[PDB]
RNA sequence: UAUGCCAGCUGGUGGAUUGCUCGGCUCAGGCGCUGAUGAAGGACGUGCCAAGCUGCGAUAAGCUGUGGGGAGCCGCACGGAGGCGAAGAACCACAGAUUUCCGAAUGAGAAUCUCUAACAAUUGCUUCGCGCAAUGAGGAACCCCGAGAACUGAAACAUCUCAGUAUCGGGAGGAACAGAAAACGCAACGUGAUGUCGUUAGUAACCGCGAGUGAACGCGAUACAGCCCAAACCGAAGCCCUCACGGGCAAUGUGGUGUCAGGGCUACCUCUCAUCAGCCGACCGUCUUCACGAAGUCUCUUGGAAUAGAGCGUGAUACAGGGUGACAACCCCGUACUGAAGACCAGUACGCUGUGCGGUAGUGCCAGAGUAGCGGGGGUUGGAUAUCCCUCGCGAAUAACGCAGGCAUCGACUGCGAAGGCUAAACACAACCUGAGACCGAUAGUGAACAAGUAGUGUGAACGAACGCUGCAAAGUACCCUCAGAAGGGAGGCGAAAUAGAGCAUGAAAUCAGUUGGCGAUCGAGCGACAGGGCAUACAAGGUCCCUUGACGAAUGA
RNA sequence: UGUAUGGCAAGUCUAACCGGAGUAUCCGGGGAGGCACAGGGAAACCGACAUGGCCGCAGGGCUUGCCCGAGGGCCGCCGU
């Protein structure tokens, strides 16, 4: 649908599994050039470097993806409380960038590596 | 207000003439023409052909349409004919427009007006 | 007349004869007249529920309370126009026709009218379009209809000194108003018509503010967006000649 | 701007007193009421008037005046060109659903015609044999007698 | 100067306004039945903690399989404790398991429980046994068959009109109904089943001949399709149940033949590719879903944040739309192109099997009765003598006869065979799926953007609201003082901003507190307009104004 | 039923619908049918001035008052 509210509708109500593409970031130019993909669905292990936010240009490894309200954890992008104690800063990962992955998976390895799919 | 650019300037050069020529015609058709579609002159041939006279331009201020049989060899101007009219004239003398008229005789001699 | 053709590489290629229509005097009212009919014609029915806000069987009570004779349910005022959640007195209509007729011969003149008025570089630049040139219509050869990638139209149009219109048309406006909520956010000026023969063109089609027509079915609209006259259009030699007897 | 446009403000619309504008009493009753009391002013006298023929026994003729004809010889060059030469029932439109077709003679002749058709008026005849011409009738013309 | 008036300022109150849209409204395409194999609906349950909603059903926010999917997850709902997932969970598609009680509700009774084997009730078949079956109830409207107002209009009113409308009873389907001429009647040497659309036409026709009411034939289109009995002549050659055995039906006729291109019978010519039964069984298209899918996140400046400005660069069969800390083709989802699946079209079309089309001659063998038609009384219709129907009475012929062609009878002419039956497609609606918009934008738009048919009212039928917005990120305010204090207050911390601090964007008016200017306790009331004085006035967005004298100098005029 | 504007003109317009397509827009096709092209008469039935005279506005002409004079006005005559 071309409409606004039907777009905005179908991307907060999207099932589980289709929430997937809501936590994808882009690649690198080294991975991108490895794998002939542009960009992939950051998972807990990567290390994404931020291009946007406060803290742009911070390099990290994602902590925590929440494909629930598709934000990501990233190690030191913190806040600091009244209390003293940092809590981690949501990321969106459009304003973020895959410097390195986690292939620890041998599917997600598979899917990175075929040319007729991505991941 | 006339909505049609053409008419619009037709009757503007109707004017410019009336005033600097010599043209009383020019000025009266300019001010037909200003008024209301529905009074404007809906001439068939069979009119042409009785009223006009060889050698004196037959002046419609309005339209000339392809009723009826037009013998004369005469000069019609109006500022339209219907595709049979201006047929019909031609074969037997000559259609013109009303904006040619106005400049090969700004004075408007030798003219009859036909409604 | 004369239109000059040019091969894919900017350069001349000799030459056809403009058609007739080309000469058609300039009508701007009926080329209006003609963009409003189809404007009008592809606007979509519609209208409040028509049993909105009288739903209920709220009744006034008339006389002795010191109130107005306002029908109420429970209290409060309902069904009549000045009550809140009241019907709407006269609200829009699902009934109402909202087309636009226009006779064949008062519109085929007008596409005509708007085919003429493509060629002549003034009314053209009036109109607003960007280029530097003096023939107009921009003629090409049928090979055109052969290219696949928009980047080659692109250089094309950069050789025949026409690319400037597709730089103006490369700016988005943000929209004033609530019509943002209904998906109508933006809006860009109308570049470069492309009428082809066979089929319409799919290398220039995305090119910003770029409209694609096939000369069988090209209308007024194209031939003159929002019924202004003068469009920086593209022929090809067979759409130029097809062009004529319409 | 036009009428309607500019009652904003007038409270009365045009209407006059306010107490004008309200139901059918400001009309005088629904529709055509009171056409032969109150309203009976330009309205058709109330009343029978005649008969008709059932609907399947009545019959249509197809109609041209010779002047139709005459003014159009030179133009007809598709039809028989003799010493004209012209059958009416092949010019008239709307020959086909009619019973048929009756020249009628309003205007002038100013050839000599040959015309055929269904039916002839004492004027059509008179002008088209009076202007060295003459007039056949069809074999359906055989109706006179 | 008290009480107080006018205007403003600071702070409230209030929630208008502006911006925003998870909801509506409307149009469009697709698709369309469910139920005794117990539906739809309802009740009550079901979670670690669980009130509402959603889900589910004692296997209770779930169990199994296959496929997809993927490193996460444990609904709405961001808690605490804990757990699950590479033994591939979540999540999605298809299929399956489970599926309490009431409910058509069916063993009997009952305000969702109870009492002692149940198709209750009505039917068909029948081994005459509930053994095998059927019905019931639901569904947004649409559809078909029945019952059938009144306000109103007629400027009163009765016929007429509103209107065969509202409403009521009964019933089917995914569509219904209709339908292969006892037709039409541009009267013909003509048309050729039926719906529907455009037109014919506000024509014909009706009518206190008032107001009003109101077709059809035809034509142009859409879609096209044509068949089966009864009987003649045959006469058990037949059908149903059962694996079989065997049983049931059937001479009151199962089955063959046959159906106006009449048929049968007798005698003949030739032939079939009609029809009917049955087998096989789509392409394409359409709707929906899915896979794949190009190009910047480069420099400087501003900013809390670049999607901004300036500069440089790229894709495009993709410059639709959305998201992302501000305006994004190139940051993310998508979008073009190409491809896949499901559903519908459709068990249809094409193909095939079987059967056999047809013609001549003779033959008064057959061809639907309370019928055709007439009369009495009503309703209905445009139907007028000439609509359709109901009711009471009467009442025919037999194709060599009969009916129709808008009054009756007789004759001619033309058409056509009633009183048996079936029938695809084209059309209605909008529950359901999807799409769309010069529609509305939170007093609007649905009653309902929120707990919405919710809260709440009524014995009941029924009636029925209001409530949208912290922030880029909860960073949702640690510590300290005060206090009866998890209140509130002070100080303090976060943030671009707390006058963003929780019904937390903006924050109008009415109006309230404090306060500034003017007036003010000897004085008069449409609150002002126009003149002219006092007092008051930061900048900005206005820059003029005063007096001597002089020039000009209308009417008037010492 | 008027009016203003616009198209075409003794004609004019398509309706349902069909094809195309960029697929509600739009291009092409569709003239069925409507209105106009003759009227009068209940009906049967019959069926008209493409101009014969005079006056004359605007306009044109001439040797400057005299001519030609559309439209208009008054009559004739024509159909029923
Ligand atoms: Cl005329
Ligand atoms: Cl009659
Ligand atoms: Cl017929
Ligand atoms: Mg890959
Ligand atoms: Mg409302
Ligand atoms: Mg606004
Ligand atoms: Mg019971
Ligand atoms: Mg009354
Ligand atoms: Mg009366
Ligand atoms: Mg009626
Ligand atoms: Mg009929
Ligand atoms: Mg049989
Ligand atoms: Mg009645
Ligand atoms: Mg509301
Ligand atoms: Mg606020
Ligand atoms: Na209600
Ligand atoms: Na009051
Ligand atoms: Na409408
Ligand atoms: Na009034
Ligand atoms: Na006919
Ligand atoms: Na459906
Ligand atoms: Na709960
Ligand atoms: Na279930
Ligand atoms: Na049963
Ligand atoms: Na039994
Ligand atoms: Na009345
Ligand atoms: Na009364
Ligand atoms: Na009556
Ligand atoms: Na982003
Ligand atoms: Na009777
Ligand atoms: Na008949
Ligand atoms: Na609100
Ligand atoms: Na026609
Ligand atoms: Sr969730
Ligand atoms: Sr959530
Ligand atoms: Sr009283
Ligand atoms: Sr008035
Ligand atoms: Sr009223
Ligand atoms: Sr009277
Ligand atoms: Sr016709
Ligand atoms: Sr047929
Ligand atoms: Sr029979
Ligand atoms: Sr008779
Ligand atoms: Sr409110
Ligand atoms: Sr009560
Ligand atoms: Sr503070
Ligand atoms: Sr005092
Ligand atoms: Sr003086
Ligand atoms: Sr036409
Ligand atoms: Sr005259």
């Amino acid at each position: 649908s071309k409409q606004p509210d039907k777009q905005r509708k179908s991307q907060r109500r999207a099932p589980l599994h289709e929430r997937h593409k809501q936590v994808r970031a882009t690649l690198s130019a080294d991975l991108r050039e490895e794998y002939g993909q542009r960009n992939v669905r950051v998972n807990a292990g990567d290390t994404v470097e931020v291009l946007r936010g406060d803290f742009a240009g911070e390099e990290g490894e994602v902590i925590n993806v929440d494909l629930d309200k598709a934000v990501i954890h990233v190690e030191d992008v913190t806040l600091e409380k009244t209390d003293g104690e940092e809590v981690p800063r949501p990321l969106d990962t459009s304003n973020v960038r895959v410097t390195d992955l986690d292939l620890e998976d041998e599917k997600r390895e598979a899917r990175l590596e075929s040319e007729d799919d991505s991941a | 207000s006339k909505t049609n650019p053409r008419l619009s300037s037709l009757i503007a050069d109707l004017k410019s003439a009336a005033r600097s020529s010599g043209g009383a015609v020019w000025g009266d058709v300019a001010e037909r023409l200003e008024k209301p579609r529905r009074t404007h002159a809906e001439v068939n041939l069979g009119r042409i052909e009785r009223y006009a006279q060889e050698d004196e331009t037959v002046v419609v201020p309005g339209k000339v349409l392809g009723s009826g049989v037009l013998q004369k060899d005469v000069t019609v101007a109006a500022v339209d004919f219907s595709g049979t009219a201006e047929t019909k004239i031609d074969q037997v003398g000559e259609a013109v427009s009303l904006e040619q008229a106005i400049e090969n005789n700004p004075e408007g001699s030798h003219v009859r007006v036909i409604r | 007349m004369q239109a000059t053709i040019y091969d894919l590489d900017g350069n001349t290629d000799g030459e056809v004869d403009l058609p007739d229509v080309f000469e058609t005097p300039v009508r701007s009212d009926l080329i209006g007249k003609a963009v409003r009919a189809a404007q009008a014609n592809r606007k979509q029915d519609y209208g409040s529920d028509e049993y909105a806000g009288l739903r209920t069987p709220a009744e006034s009570f008339g006389s002795g309370r010191g109130q107005a004779h306002v029908p109420k349910q429970d209290g409060r005022a309902r069904r009549v126009p000045q009550a809140v959640k009241g019907r709407s007195a006269h609200p829009p209509k699902t009934e109402k026709d909202r087309s636009l007729d226009l006779n064949d011969k008062e519109r085929q003149l007008a596409v005509r009218s708007a085919l003429a008025a493509t060629a002549d570089a003034d009314l053209v630049a009036d109109r607003g379009h960007e280029f530097d040139r003096d023939e107009v219509p921009v003629v090409v050869s049928d090979d055109f209809e052969d290219l696949v990638k928009t980047q080659e139209v692109v250089s094309l149009l950069e050789a025949l000194d026409v690319h400037a219109d597709i730089d103006r048309a490369d700016e988005t406006k943000i929209k004033a108003g609530q019509g943002s909520a209904r998906g109508r956010k933006y809006r860009r000026p109308a570049s470069i018509l492309f009428v082809t023969s066979d089929e319409p063109s799919t290398a220039a089609r995305n090119l910003a503010g770029a409209d694609v027509a096939t000369a069988s079915e090209v209308n007024t609209e194209d031939l003159a967006p929002g019924g202004a006259p003068g469009r920086l259009t593209v022929f090809t030699e067979s759409a130029l000649a097809e062009v004529a007897e319409r | 701007t036009s009428k309607k446009k500019r009652q904003r403000g007038s409270r009365t619309h045009g209407g006059g007193s306010h107490k004008n504008r309200r139901g059918a009493g400001h009309r005088g009753g629904r529709g055509d009421a009171g056409r032969d009391k109150h309203e009976f002013h330009n309205h058709e006298p109330l009343g029978k008037s005649g008969f008709k023929r059932p609907q399947k026994v009545q019959e249509e003729a197809a109609t041209i005046d010779v002047r139709e004809i005459d003014e159009n010889v030179t133009l007809l060059a598709a039809d028989d060109v003799a010493e004209f030469r012209v059958d009416v029932r092949d010019v008239v439109e709307e020959a086909d659903d009619a019973d048929y077709v009756k020249v009628l003679g309003a205007g002038q002749v100013r050839h000599e015609l040959t015309l055929i058709a269904d039916d002839f008026s004492e004027g059509a005849r008179e002008k088209v044999e009076g202007a060295g011409g003459s007039v056949e009738l069809t074999d359906l013309g055989e109706e006179r007698q």
